[PDB]
């Protein structure tokens, strides 16, 4: 990872920590459950809900995501939507 | 969007603990409450 990418991320993380008065871990973990998306993460930290009408990711969801099973994948698509599922795979790569 | 490894590097940098690697893994492993 490049220094510019880390610097930008550190800036964002620090702003969120001050704006919502949260510790490093809470903010970092929020990003992890929201696949690194700024808007969704900030909306989540502010209201407890993403702005797109879908839930954040859980350990079981991440485990399910790696199952080569059609029924499992359909259940994930219904729970998160095809777009978010695609972004999760990309994020977890 | 902050990539997963970029997020890890940022967390490790800001944390300042030699324990950061394992701590990050725990945040990814545990559900957020």
């Amino acid at each position: 990872v490049s220094q510019p990418e880390v610097g930008a991320a550190i800036k964002i993380i620090r702003q969120l920590m001050e704006k919502f008065n949260l510790d490093l871990s809470t903010v970092t973990q929020a990003f992890l459950k929201n696949s690194g998306e700024l808007e969704a993460t900030s909306a989540f930290l502010a209201s407890g809900q993403r702005a797109d009408g879908y839930p954040i990711w859980s350990r079981q969801d991440d485990i399910d995501l790696q199952k080569d099973d059609e029924d499992t994948r359909e259940a994930l698509v219904k729970k998160f939507g095809a777009q978010n599922v695609a972004r999760r795979i990309e994020f977890r790569k | 969007t902050i990539g997963m490894m970029t997020l890890k590097a940022a967390f490790k940098t800001l944390s300042g603990a030699q324990d950061s690697e394992a701590a990050f893994a725990k945040l990814d492993q545990k559900d957020l409450v």
